[PDB]
Formats: C-alpha cells, structure tokens, sequence
C-alpha cells in the first residue's frame, strides 16, 4: 500500500487534518493505511474510519442517483434515444461505488472484526458490515442480489443481538445501529412495517433510559433519537 | 431519503 | 490518454452529465479528452471547460487555505512541536493543485489559444492562463515567483487589451476578465489602487451601455457589474 | 475572498 512507509501515528494525524479541509479521499486513504498497520482502532479511529467513507460513498450515492434517473426518464416512451453514453456513466460511477464499498468490506474482514471483542467495537463494525452491503444492494440488478441484501441483514442482525444484550437503551452505537436497521427494512427489505416497529421500540425504549443520563450523555442519545423520530414522522 | 449515520 | 477511445460529441455529453451529479473531476478529466481531440471549441464547450476545472481547482484552493492556516499557527511562538505532518500534507495538496494548474495551461498552450481567431474565444482562454498562473502565484514562494506573477499579468493583460479594441463594455466575457484582473491586482500584484480603479471603470462603463442591451443580455451583464461592486464594497 | 468568475 502507498502508506505503508507512514507512520501509524502520522496517517491519524493527517486523517484528522483531511477531515478539517473537508478532503474526505484522502481522509478515507490515510485510515485505511492505519488499519493496515494491524493494530486495534481506539473509538476516536474508529469515528475517523466511519466518518472518511460515509462521506466518500455518500457522495457517489448521490452521484449514482442522479444518473440513474436520468437514465430511468431515458428509457421512458416518448423520450429520444441518445446512446448509450448515459448507462456507460452511470456505470462508471456505480463501478467505483462498488469498489469503495468492496475496499471498507475487506478492512472489516481483514481483520477488524476478528479482533473485536468489546461489545461497542464489534457492534460498531458489524453495523459498518450491513451500512456498506446495503449500499451494494442499492445498486444490485442481478443473480447476487438476494444474497447481498442477505448479507447486509445478517450483519445488522448480529450487531442488534449484541447491542441489547450488552449496551444501554440510549448507547449512541445501539441507536445508530437501530436507526440504520430500520432505514434497510424500509428501503432494501422492502418491510416498511417491520422498519417502523423497530423505530418506534428503540425511540421508546431510549426514551425511558434518559433519566440515567449525564447532561453530556443526553444530549448525544436525544439527537440520534430524534433522527429516528424524524424517520417515522416521514413513514406515517 | 431518510437519516443514517 | 484515457479518453482517446471515446468520441468527442461522447466526452461532452458526457461533462454534462457530469456536471449535473456534481462530479467536477470526472467533468475535467471529459472536457480535456474533448480538448485533445484537437478541435476548436464552441461558446458551450468553452463554458463547461471552465466550469469543470474552476471547481476543481477551487476545491484545492479552499482546502490549501485551510492547511496553511493550520501550518502558519503550528510556527507561531508557544505551539506545541507536531512534526513534520503538517507541512508534509500541505505540500500533497499544493502539488496536486499544481498539477492541475500546470493541466489547464498545457490545453491552453497545446493549442487552444494558438488557434483562437475570434475576439471571444481568444479573451476567453488568455483569462483562463491568467486565472491559472494566478493559483500558482498564490501558493509560490520561491525563485520564480515573480516569473509566475508575471506571467498571469502578461495574459490577463494581452486579454485586457483584445477585450476593449474588440467587445462592448457590456461583454460577459470583458467583464469577468476585469473582475478576475481586479483581483489579481488587489491579492497577487500588492496593488489595491489598482485593483479598485479597474474594478470602478469597468463597472461604470457598463452601466452607460446597459441601454443598448436586450432583457437577457441586461441580466447577464449586471450580474456580473454586481460582483465588481461586492469587490469594491470589500475593498472601501 | 473576493469574487471571481
Ligand atoms: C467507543 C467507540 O467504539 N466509538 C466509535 C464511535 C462512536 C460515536 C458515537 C457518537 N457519534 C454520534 O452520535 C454521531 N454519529 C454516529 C452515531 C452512531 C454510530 Cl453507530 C455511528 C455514527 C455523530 C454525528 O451525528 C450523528 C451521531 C459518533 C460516533
Ligand atoms: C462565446 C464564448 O466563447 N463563450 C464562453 C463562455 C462565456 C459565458 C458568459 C456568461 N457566463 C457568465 O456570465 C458567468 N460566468 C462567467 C462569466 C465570464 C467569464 Cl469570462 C467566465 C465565466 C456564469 C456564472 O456566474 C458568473 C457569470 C458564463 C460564461
Ligand atoms: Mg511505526
Ligand atoms: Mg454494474
Ligand atoms: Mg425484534
Ligand atoms: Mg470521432
Ligand atoms: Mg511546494
Ligand atoms: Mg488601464
């Protein structure tokens, strides 16, 4: 790898001035040189890590969906033909999706997961394991695409077994992961039912945890719960 | 769409 | 190059699509393919050549500002010793911004302003080799600094002068020349009287001709007067 | 910073 001559500490330090310049590609590639020195991340890189690629492969979402309908209005009646340009660009894009998503799967793999023993780190990349097939499922169309979206729920599902067994109602992890959850349920399962249920019982139940809570501590569970809140209020 | 994070 | 296989008409649809998802990189890497194509460009394909890498190019500025801001502070009495990470960075993105600069002038030289003929075309691209050595002006510390300064001067000045022999003062193209000449002045040549004397002439000498225009062409015009008169509002 | 186009 290109940063295999960095030190650990510094592709950390660089990662950290990526994200202040808003250079989220070369964030995502000074965190994957990190990871690749083999050690465990610490919370703060894992933060690092998530945060990088979300916005790389947020931004290659928005990106595809845009071409895709374009390339959905394309294959209406009445619409003139215009080549085959549209389709080639916008395979282009979903071609480099696929590998962002395939390089983050293979940290997870290799060997995040494996080493991850403490409820809060492998709760936290199981979820980055259903976050990153379900953005493969977003643009599956073919033989696999069952198994993919298969792949995201087994993620997410290991992920939400040990988050009730070990963390608090109002764990930001434990909430994340819900909220994440119910978005697959709602969009790739084609479960809206199920998406709901699983919103509304992790927004009540953290409600009724509030009261354990620092000032601090509120504050970070009360802003995840009211994107879960946000969620139903555009689902009902 | 709806929020992740 | 990557895109000599793809058809020119191909290379520009496909920078519009580009542009429509955001995508400026991918529109910069279609448009230069268009460019080695070694025709002349239209009006449009000149707009999308800009646009492209204006954003590119501006992505890389803001960042560079924001690392060297970091930089500068890291040098100042009582900062904590960091190390070389800093620097290092801020030296990855300036050379990659320099890349692209050095980019844009070799279309420029290899040949798009050799062949440009017409007032338009030939205002046009002597605006972008001033826009273009005026980033690398702004990031140059060394021996040819005052080389790069002028360089940016020369062609802005070359434009200036085909700009007010061939164009009404109401031009877009003359205007923004001024406007982006007037900058030069004010935050490259240290010369702010300057700076405010061409952005004030320019301004009031298309308002004298905005009676000769069209409803559209009033509205094109005058946006632009309005960001002379933000440059003098800053700059009084 | 100043406007440009
Ligand atoms: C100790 C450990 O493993 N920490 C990993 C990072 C967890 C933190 C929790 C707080 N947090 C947030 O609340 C926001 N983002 C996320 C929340 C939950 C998950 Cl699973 C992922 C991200 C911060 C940004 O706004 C949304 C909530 C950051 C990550
Ligand atoms: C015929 C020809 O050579 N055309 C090249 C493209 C010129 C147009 C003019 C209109 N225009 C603008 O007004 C805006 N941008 C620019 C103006 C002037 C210059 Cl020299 C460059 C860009 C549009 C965006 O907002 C600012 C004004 C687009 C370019
Ligand atoms: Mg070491
Ligand atoms: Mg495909
Ligand atoms: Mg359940
Ligand atoms: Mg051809
Ligand atoms: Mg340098
Ligand atoms: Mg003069």
């Amino acid at each position: 790898g290109a940063m295999g001559s960095m030190e650990r500490a510094s592709l950390i330090q660089k990662a950290k001035l990526a994200e202040q310049a808003e250079r989220y590609e070369d964030m995502a590639a000074f965190m994957k040189g990190a990871v690749e020195k083999g050690e465990e991340l610490s919370c703060e890189e894992r933060n690092l890590l998530s945060v990088a690629y979300k916005n790389v492969v947020g931004g290659q979402r928005a990106a595809w969906r845009v071409l895709s309908s374009i390339e959905q209005k394309s294959n209406e009646e009445g619409s003139e033909e215009k080549g085959p340009e549209v389709r080639e660009y916008r395979e282009k894009v979903e071609t480099e999706l696929q590998g962002v998503c395939d390089t983050v799967l293979g940290l997870l793999d290799s060997h995040l997961i494996k080493e991850a023993g403490d409820a809060e780190s492998r709760v936290f990349y199981l979820k980055m394991k259903g976050d990153y097939y379900r953005y493969l499922a977003e643009v599956a169309t073919g033989d696999d695409k069952k198994r993919i979206i298969d792949s995201a729920r087994s993620a997410y599902q290991e992920a939400m077994d040990i988050s009730k067994k070990e963390m608090p109602p109002t764990n930001p992890i434990r909430l994340g992961l819900a909220l994440n959850f119910s978005v697959f349920h709602y969009e790739i399962a084609n479960s809206p039912e199920e998406a709901i249920s699983l919103a509304k019982t992790t927004f009540d139940e953290a409600m009724a945890d509030l009261h354990t809570l620092s000032e601090d501590s509120y504050k970070d569970s009360t802003l995840i719960m009211q994107l879960l809140r946000d969620n139903l209020t555009l689902w009902t | 769409f709806p929020a992740t994070v």
